[PDB]
């Protein structure tokens, strides 16, 4: 109690300290400069009236023109003149006319599509790095090639050559992976996109490669940047429709992979994150190295790697009353730290039809046979006996 | 990929059919194998399904199919009790031929022989039990082991494992195991079996079984007490 | 626009690279030489061969040299389903670049619009093929294309339509291939050029341990080595290094590939 | 690659007659029956300066043998396809007006399509001959340097499976050869070597039994 | 389709079905013949995929005479079946003529079960139901040609060699068979030859678990070596390479 | 079906006989009783395999009851309605096939 | 149809009401829970029941 | 099963509330073109006052 | 996908044809066996039944294969049948050649063979049966036994096969004895048999009732099969009627 209330002493006074400065300040920031900045803001008033007539900018001639399309329909040749440059200016973007004469008064608008929402994640994890624990030889090479050169340059100067592109991160399901994308980049601040290999199909066709157009057109802007393209191994045997998607499809969009990470494009700075269960699914040209670069692979939780992951999910519990954690472990052998996440889910179920909030040691030993007992089916040891 | 069928060949070369009938063994219970010097010692894990399961007339994962050899299995073991019927016939007629008992050299063959004739048919699909058979030869003393696998194939190893998390079970033998000096006495090697299988069973001590062959037509099944004071041994020290 | 990749980046001492500089380059830089024959020289090339040899890596580094407008392509923007728009995309750029003097039309991975005609009663691949024969017809034209070189850099010429893979335009077919014994040594060269080396390491050695294989691979000897250098807490690169190196991306190519033998137990 | 398209270029400049320059991948376009209105104005630009020859560049674009379809927006495609046939439909001052279609795959094209009435002629373009193959090198070789060491009969019996583009691919990978030399001289030899260059091999045979 | 075939025929004219049945041959251990004027000498590489694995109770030189020898790779299943129909041939040969079988004509026999594939097709009855993922060197000596290497190829048929490189370094193998050779070897030269090629194109340690010599000397018979002797060749390498 | 997003799972039975007559029940206090009770009756006869099956019955009953024209609805509308619901998922099972298997 | 309201109480209607009861656990929310059975027995009109 | 949808709780919705039954709701006719859906449709908007 | 013939394994070392014809089992009604050392009860239960199915004058449920041995079926009747004749004319077979009546083991040990052989070679069906083979052999004394229709076999002192086994299966194994008796044993047969089962009454004619005893009448081994009229007096007995 004691302890958390010297981290909630820091917090509260400071911020709300700054919220209470920035209130009274909003008048403030116009009182130094208010013949600078409000003389700049009758000039940008007069030439420009009322309203500002949106377009939509299709191309510039670099000579001081340019032909913009308005949604309001009509095409004008229009002057690059005042208070806007000819580098500000980049098909795509909205531009600011003056209604009565088109002349672009500005740009001050570049996104409002619904598109690059799906793209971008306001993201706040329950695990961050260091509740991966365990496997840390192997997170010291998603490190490398994904923190590491972000976070100094240096070392991949002084040792010469590229920093590597990429990685894949494959194997057994249950094996902490997910966990990894979105803790390496809790870790960097980079922007995280996030897109599923089941949302990279789609049930129009031949809107699959416009799609992913679209990942790394988002990942190019927002960059330095850390695509996530989560199960991947859904290209090779699982697609929404056959005539309106269809086979040509799925295809397609592995083509325009390659061609987006290292084609003449090239994407330099988008490290690339692939998880996928299985990468004999995968074709043979995007586990191609250069592209994705090596390949870090995962395996069922080892027996003192489970001490790890057991004591990072019974850190939230109330412990066992008598204690047997560390035999859990040994019973055990061949199994995923997702089991480990489902004996614990498991336990405090056995817990919650008691509706008590405590939870005993012995809830532990049953929840691990009930759990046990999902897995195995009678048809296994039906095939077999 | 060319799963549809066994006759075709396969890019990769591999006939999928013998490879997913390797992955069916796993299914089956572990059966160890480790040579002596004048012991071979053949256990094997006996899961027990219910505790309404007879111990009376059901059937023991070890079966003899000859008075001197021996045989476990790890698979289906449904295509196990045929196989081991049809290895018996003719194991017993090599003596009809020669006048000699069954050589442990003659008999891998045989049972790689009956399986590899599966495989090279199309309108049969392999046995999906690989074998360990253990013996020694009528004419001398040394150990033999043999390994049958579904594929028709068979070799000698000095002492091997199949079956449910045989990996684990390999590794672990590899690290206890000494090929220099293989032991001597019958009992530190039955030792050396029943710490393999301890780890499988997890917990068990009326769950392992074991076997042993000895030479000049020696073989016995070994009693559940005496296996119980192994395993004594085996927690003290730990 | 064009990056500062050069041939001095792309290695072997490849022929196979100077079919390229005889056929784009030089009869825009120099069409005397072409006029001493008399001859028409090839518009088009033909640019085949395994993945990650460098057939991206030529299409870098012919930008750069000729000094002429780069386009590019991509051979999976072409598809919608509401039919013909790919073949919109097309014919207005094959009109756009006729009016540019000198130029380079790239286009990427064609394997798809590079497919063949099909009819089935019940198709969807049709649509889909429309769009290539836009591309033959533009190719060709109603008067010829000249000035116009196109590059194709196809993964696989299996696939490629019959009839643009004639050479009737596309004079000279050049498979870019794998690196020799020898040849490998000059191309690792270029790579450790930028890393940071010691002297008293013997780099045909290195190719020697390794395979015939891919560029991208030997961009995985190179980088491999040098996260052993961070770790060690070395700046520099030596032999030894490289010898891990070769060894790791050999043995791990293997698992990701498939395998399944019937030698685990023999 | 048997030189269609470069025949009714030549020979029907030649005559004088309205040479409409049409093609039939662009018939199909994205905006519904817009693509059937284009069959119609390219029609109408040929009746009224009639006679006129269209010719159509490519012929497989509404040589679709499909207008029985499930679940697609191949009903576009198809619909500029029955537009022709309502436009070679008699319907008066038709007569003077032809089409020239060149096409490279015959055996996909509807059975409505090919008929006379429509298309009357069915005229077959063969892989040239070796008299004829002899022929097409001498007239790409006016235009460039000749040899009196060169023979033209030779060079005709050793292509054997080589069409019409093959062979200019015979005498442009001659200049190739003569330009890696430094000669500023083709040889009879650079044209053998010319030869090699394209055969739909790199001089080999795949086998396991010979 | 002509590939999940097994009579049907691909548009290049190739029977696939049978061409994908090479790369079974391939997936096997190493093995490396090179016929000399004096003897054939037959090495192999056994793979260990255990220290417990016994490499030294298993085998792919196998005995089919006195003076025929045979090394395999592929299914040592399907080397059951083909070497034991070999050892059939010789034996009923021997029975018919009191009389050496010639190397060649050996192999005529192990390319007549090979020629059946089929369940339809005429010739001979045809009852095995698949291609064999497996191949042969053949090794012998008859008198009225010399020492002899025939390579088997169960796709194909009998070809006459001076040395041929089986398995999965075969590839490489090869061109140092191509540069390293000669007529005038003897066959202590040529044992040599056999080591000094295979470690390069070994990927396993060069020791003699994982190896294992046997020569075809019409004198000495059809005689497999030591695992002492094949270590003495070893040891006599590593000294002539340091000096080199 | 992944581990630690599946811990508990609810299997509906088929609703034996005492079971549907619940749901039956609450369907028939919608309208009007029988008022002497053959609801049971109906209930247990139908072994069914659905819950959707009792709300139909008693849709069947009251369209009956309408060819009838009486507030009441009587119970001889609820043995025509068990008699043809019962029927009809015999003949999914063509014909009585759990005997010849 | 009394056990499979129970059974839905659990897993969905406790860790709303209650979401101090799980911290206090620590027992992870759940995320999949399948209603599964033969059509028509009541399985979209029990997640339905307890909205 | 049409004049039950359509006639009977037209003229005598009492009766319908009388059992507790509800109301009938939308008629759908559906099935292959020769089946004379519209024939019916005709007949009794004439009938039915 | 993998749900084909029977030389093909799915790639997990399934064969998807053994898997289903377990599945078959559960679509006939229960059947259990209960061992005791005074004797074994067999019981079954109908699939199906109506007001005037005749199955009075035959069971078709419970065959004898022999004189000692006797089977109780669940599953396929068809598939059923062969099986029981191939199994009887073996049993006389083993009877002419030795002069023992046949031990429940080698009959066992036979019809697993069969079974397993139907699925491996050739393009036939696999069976889609459960026998419990209840038998007496001088060696083994009682013997329970029931057999998979994948061909192989298991000896018990409870089992239950034929729909709803779990169930049935649990509470066998919850009021089981060891040492039992057959009146109990008799007992605990109906009480399971209510519960498991969604006829309303448990009427006589669902029943079909055999038992094997030494213990009535020894020297001598002696089949009975109880008749209609034993089967309805014994459900007054239990209070269920
Ligand atoms: N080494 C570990 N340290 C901490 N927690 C672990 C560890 N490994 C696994 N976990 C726990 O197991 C949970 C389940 O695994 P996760 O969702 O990351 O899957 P995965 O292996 O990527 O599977 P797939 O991607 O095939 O769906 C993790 O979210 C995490 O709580
Ligand atoms: N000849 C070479 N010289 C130097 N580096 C090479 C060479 N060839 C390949 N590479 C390296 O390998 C990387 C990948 O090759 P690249 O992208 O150029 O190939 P590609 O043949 O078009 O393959 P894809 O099938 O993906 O199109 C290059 O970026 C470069 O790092
Ligand atoms: N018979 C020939 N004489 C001269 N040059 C020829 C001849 N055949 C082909 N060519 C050359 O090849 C070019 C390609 O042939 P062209 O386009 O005229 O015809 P096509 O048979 O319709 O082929 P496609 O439609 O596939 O291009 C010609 O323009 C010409 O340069
Ligand atoms: N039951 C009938 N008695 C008399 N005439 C009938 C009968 N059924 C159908 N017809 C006749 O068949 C003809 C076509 O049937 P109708 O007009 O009802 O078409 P429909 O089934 O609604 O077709 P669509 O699918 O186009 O709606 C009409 O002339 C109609 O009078
Ligand atoms: N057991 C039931 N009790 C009552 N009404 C039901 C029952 N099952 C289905 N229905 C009725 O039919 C409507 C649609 O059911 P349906 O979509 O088939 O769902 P469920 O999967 O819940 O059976 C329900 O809203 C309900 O009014
Ligand atoms: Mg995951
Ligand atoms: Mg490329
Ligand atoms: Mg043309
Ligand atoms: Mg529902
Ligand atoms: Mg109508």
């Amino acid at each position: 109690t004691r302890c958390k209330l010297k981290l909630l002493r820091m917090e509260r006074i400071k911020d709300h300290l700054l919220l209470e400065e920035e209130f009274v300040s909003n008048s403030e920031i116009l009182k130094p400069f208010e013949k600078k900045q409000e003389e700049e803001k009758k000039q940008l008033e007069e030439i420009r009236g009322n309203p500002l007539s949106i377009g939509t900018l299709e191309e510039i001639i670099d000579d001081d023109h340019a032909i913009v399309t308005s949604p309001t329909m009509p095409d004008y040749y229009v002057s690059i003149l005042s208070f806007v440059d000819k580098e500000l200016l980049e098909p795509g973007c909205s531009v600011l006319l003056h209604h009565k004469t088109m002349s672009i008064v500005g740009v001050l608008q570049d996104d409002a599509d619904p598109m690059v929402s799906v793209m971008k994640m306001d993201k706040s994890p329950t695990e961050s790095y260091s509740d991966i624990g365990g496997l840390e030889s192997q997170i010291q090479e998603i490190k490398e090639s994904v923190e590491l050169p972000l976070t100094h340059p240096e070392l991949y100067e002084e040792m010469g050559i590229k920093p590597p592109k990429g990685v894949i991160l494959y194997g057994a399901p249950g094996t902490g992976k997910t966990l990894l994308a979105k803790a390496v980049a809790n870790q960097t601040s980079a922007t995280f996109l996030r897109i599923v290999g089941s949302e990279l199909i789609q049930k129009y066709l031949g809107d699959g490669p416009r799609l992913c157009r679209q990942i790394f057109k988002v990942a190019g802007e927002n960059a330095p940047s850390i695509v996530f393209i989560d199960e991947i191994d859904a290209i090779g045997t699982k697609r929404y429709d056959s005539n309106s998607g269809g086979e040509r499809e799925i295809q397609r969009t592995m083509l325009e992979l390659l061609n987006q990470l290292d084609g003449f494009d090239d994407r330099g700075d988008v490290k690339v994150i692939m998880a996928t269960n299985k990468i004999e699914t995968l074709d043979p040209a995007l586990i191609r190295p250069g592209r994705i670069d090596r390949k870090i692979l995962f395996e069922n939780p080892d027996l003192s790697t489970k001490k790890k992951i057991l004591g990072i999910h019974t850190s939230k519990m109330n412990l066992s009353e008598d204690v047997n954690l560390e035999t859990l472990v040994t019973t055990k052998d061949d199994l995923s730290g997702a089991d480990i996440q489902a004996m614990c889910t498991e336990a405090g179920l056995l817990a919650l039809r008691e509706r008590r909030m405590q939870v005993t040691a012995e809830d532990f030993k049953q929840a691990k046979e009930r759990v046990m007992k999902n897995k195995v089916e009678e048809n296994l040891e039906g095939l077999y006996l | 990929g060319y799963d549809r069928a066994l006759s075709i060949f396969s890019p990769d070369g591999h006939i999928f059919q013998v490879e997913y009938a390797l992955e069916a063994v796993k299914r089956g219970t572990c059966a160890v194998g480790v040579k002596g010097k004048n012991c071979v010692v053949l256990g094997c894990e006996r899961r027990s399904t219910l505790k309404l399961q007879d111990t009376r007339i059901t059937p023991s994962k070890v079966s003899k199919i000859d008075s001197h050899v021996v045989l476990s299995f790890s698979g289906l073991n449904a295509d196990s009790r045929i196989l081991i019927e049809k290895a018996r016939v003719e194991a017993q007629s090599h003596r009809l031929t020669l006048e000699d008992p069954v050589t442990v050299e003659y008999l891998t063959r045989y049972v790689a022989g009956v399986q590899q004739r599966y495989t090279q048919s199309g309108g049969v699909r392999p046995f999906g039990v690989s074998t360990l058979i253990a013996g020694f030869d009528p004419r001398d003393d040394e150990p033999k082991l043999y390994q049958t696998e579904p594929s028709g194939i068979y070799s000698s190893w000095s002492a091997q494992t199949i079956g449910r998390n045989s990996k684990t079970v390999r590794e672990f033998l590899e690290k206890n195991y000494d090929r220099k000096e293989p032991p001597a006495t019958v009992e530190e090697c039955v030792k050396l079996t029943v710490r393999s299988l301890l780890e499988v069973v997890q917990t068990g001590a009326k769950n392992i079984e074991i076997t042993v062959v000895k030479p000049d037509s020696d073989i016995v099944a070994l009693s559940s007490e005496e296996i119980n004071q192994y395993v004594t041994q085996i927690e003290q020290e730990k | 626009e064009k990056p500062d990749v050069t041939y001095s980046d792309v290695g072997g001492c490849k022929d196979q690279i100077e079919k390229l500089r005889e056929v784009v380059e030089l009869p825009l830089l120099s069409p005397e030489r072409f006029a001493t024959l008399g001859i028409d020289p090839p518009k088009g090339i033909l640019l085949y061969g395994p993945p990650g040899t460098g057939k991206t890596l030529c299409a870098r580094a012919v930008a750069n040299r000729t000094d002429a407008t780069f386009i590019r392509v991509i051979g999976s923007e072409l598809v919608q389903k509401y039919v013909g728009e790919g073949a919109r995309m097309v014919r207005e750029l094959f009109e756009m670049a006729r009016t540019k003097k000198a130029c380079i039309i790239f286009f990427d991975e064609i394997d798809a619009v590079g497919g063949a005609r099909f009819d089935d009663g019940a198709g969807g691949d049709n649509e889909v093929q429309r769009t290539m024969l836009e591309l033959i017809t533009q190719l060709d034209g109603f008067d010829p294309r000249g000035n116009i070189k196109v590059m194709f850099a196809t993964n696989r010429p299996n696939t490629l339509d019959p009839a643009l893979l004639r050479p009737g335009r596309i004079d000279r077919k050049v498979e870019f291939s794998l690196p020799d014994l020898e040849g490998r040594a000059n191309i690792f060269r270029i790579h450790s050029k930028s890393m940071s080396v010691e002297r008293g390491i013997r780099w045909e050695l290195i190719s020697r341990l390794c395979p015939n294989s891919t560029g991208a691979e030997l961009r995985s000897v190179c980088t491999e080595a040098g996260m052993f250098a961070i770790r060690a807490r070395r700046k520099v690169a030596t032999e030894k290094d490289f010898l891990k190196a070769v060894d790791k991306v050999i043995s791990g190519y293997k698992k990701f590939s498939s395998t399944s033998r019937y030698m685990q137990y023999n | 690659g048997t030189g269609k398209t470069l025949l009714a270029r030549a020979c029907a400049a030649q005559t004088n007659a309205t040479f409409l320059k049409l093609a039939a991948p662009q018939l199909v376009q994205m905006y519904i029956g817009e693509g059937a209105k284009l069959v119609r104005d390219a029609f109408a630009l040929a009746k009224e300066k009639a006679p006129t020859i269209i010719f159509i560049d490519e012929l497989d674009a509404i040589g679709t043998k499909r207008f029985d379809s499930e679940k697609s927006g191949d009903r576009e495609v198809q619909r500029t396809m029955l537009e022709l046939l309502n436009q070679l439909d008699g319907f008066s001052s038709d007569d003077r007006v032809k089409v020239l279609a060149a096409t490279n795959r015959v055996d996909v094209l509807d059975p409505a399509l090919l008929r006379s009435g429509r298309l009357d002629r069915k005229i077959e373009f063969p892989l040239p001959s070796e008299d004829s193959r002899a022929q097409i090198l001498q007239i790409h070789s006016r235009k460039m340097t000749t040899d009196d060491d060169i023979n033209w009969q030779e060079l005709a019996r050793s292509t054997d499976e080589f069409n019409g583009a093959q062979l200019k691919a015979v005498t442009v990978e001659a200049g190739m050869i003569a330009l890696r030399n430094g000669q500023s001289s083709v040889k009879h030899e650079d044209f053998v070597e010319g030869i090699s260059e394209v055969q739909a091999r790199k001089s080999k045979s795949v086998s396991f039994y010979a | 389709e002509y590939d999940r075939g097994v009579s049907t025929f691909s548009p290049e004219g190739r029977l696939f079905q049978v061409e994908y049945s090479l790369e079974a041959i391939k997936l096997g251990s190493t093995a490396i013949g090179i016929a000399t004027k004096e003897g054939v000498v037959l090495g192999v590489e056994k793979r260990a995929t255990s220290p417990l694995l016994e490499s030294d109770s298993i085998e792919k030189i196998v005995e089919i005479d006195r003076h025929i020898g045979c090394a395999m790779s592929g299914l040592t299943a399907d080397a059951r079946s083909m070497i034991e129909h070999a050892r059939t041939a010789a034996v009923t040969h021997n029975l018919y003529y009191d009389e050496d079988i010639n190397v060649e004509s050996l192999t005529q026999s192990v390319c007549d079960l090979a020629l059946r594939f089929g369940e339809g097709a005429s010739g001979e009855e045809r009852l095995m139901s698949r291609p064999f993922g497996v191949a042969l060197l053949i090794a012998g000596h008859d008198a009225d040609d010399g020492y002899q290497l025939f390579h088997a190829e169960p796709s194909g048929t009998f070809y006459r060699y001076n040395a041929k490189a089986i398995g999965s370094g075969s590839e490489g193998a090869q061109a140092e068979l191509l540069n390293e050779w000669h007529s005038s070897l003897t066959l202590k030269e040529a044992e040599l030859l056999v080591l000094k090629i295979l470690k390069q194109v070994m990927e396993e340690k060069l020791d003699e678990n994982n190896a294992q010599l046997s020569c075809i000397t019409k004198q000495d018979g059809f005689k497999i070596y030591d695992n002492e002797k094949t270590a003495e060749l070893i040891k006599e390498l590593k000294e002539k390479e340091a000096a080199e | 079906l992944r581990p630690g997003r599946i811990d508990r799972k609810i299997e509906f039975p088929p609703p034996s006989v005492a079971a549907r007559a619940e749901i039956l029940r609450i369907h028939s206090r919608k309208m009007n009783l029988t008022r002497g009770i053959n609801l049971r009756k109906v209930a247990e006869k139908m072994n069914g395999c659905s819950g959707a099956d009792v709300k139909g019955v008693c849709t069947e009953a009251g369209m009956y009851a309408l060819r009838e024209r009486r507030i009441h609805v009587t119970q001889e509308d609820f043995e025509l309605a068990v008699g043809k619901v019962m029927n009809k998922n015999q003949e999914t099972a063509i014909s009585v096939a759990k005997l010849f298997k | 149809l009394t056990k499979q309201i129970k059974e839905i109480k659990e897993v969905i209607e406790l860790p709303v009401k209650h979401p101090e009861l799980f911290e206090s656990l620590g027992i992870a929310q759940p995320k999949g829970v399948i209603l599964y059975g033969p059509p028509g027995t009541g399985k979209t009109l029990l997640a339905r029941a307890v909205a | 099963e049409i004049r039950e949808a359509v006639e009977l709780p037209l003229v005598q919705a009492d009766l319908y509330e009388q059992i507790g039954i509800d109301p009938p709701r939308g008629v759908l006719l559906y099935g292959p073109p020769g089946t004379g859906k519209t024939m019916l449709v005709k007949a009794v908007a004439n009938s039915t006052k | 996908r993998y749900d084909s013939r029977t030389t093909i394994f799915s790639p997990e070392g399934r064969l998807y044809q053994v898997e289903y014809a377990l599945e078959s089992i559960s679509h006939a009604g229960t059947a259990i066996g209960i061992m005791a050392s005074d004797g074994i009860v067999l019981a079954a239960e109908r699939k199906v039944t109506s007001t005037l199915l005749e199955q009075d004058t035959s069971t078709e449920k419970l065959y004898k294969l022999n004189d000692k041995i006797a089977v109780a079926v669940a599953g396929l009747t068809a598939d059923a049948e062969i099986l029981i004749n191939t199994a009887r004319i073996h049993a006389q077979n083993y009877l002419k050649t030795y002069n023992e009546d046949i031990p429940v083991e080698i009959l066992v040990r036979r019809l697993s063979d069969i079974k397993q052989g139907y699925t491996q070679h050739g393009g036939l069906r696999p069976f889609g049966v459960s026998f419990i083979y209840a038998g007496y052999d001088d060696r083994y004394g009682y013997q329970l036994y029931t057999s998979n229709p994948s061909g192989n076999y298991t000896g018990w002192k409870a089992i239950s096969v034929g729909a709803n086994t779990s169930a049935a299966q649990t509470l066998l194994q919850m009021d089981y004895k060891d040492d039992m008796k057959v009146d109990d044993a008799i007992e605990l047969a109906l009480k399971t048999l209510s519960k498991t089962t969604d006829s309303s009454a448990l009427t006589y004619d669902r029943l079909e009732f055999a038992t094997i005893r030494k213990g009535a009448n020894d020297g001598e081994v002696y089949q009975k099969i109880f008749k209609p009229q034993e089967i309805k007096d014994i459900l007054v007995k239990t209070g269920i009627t």
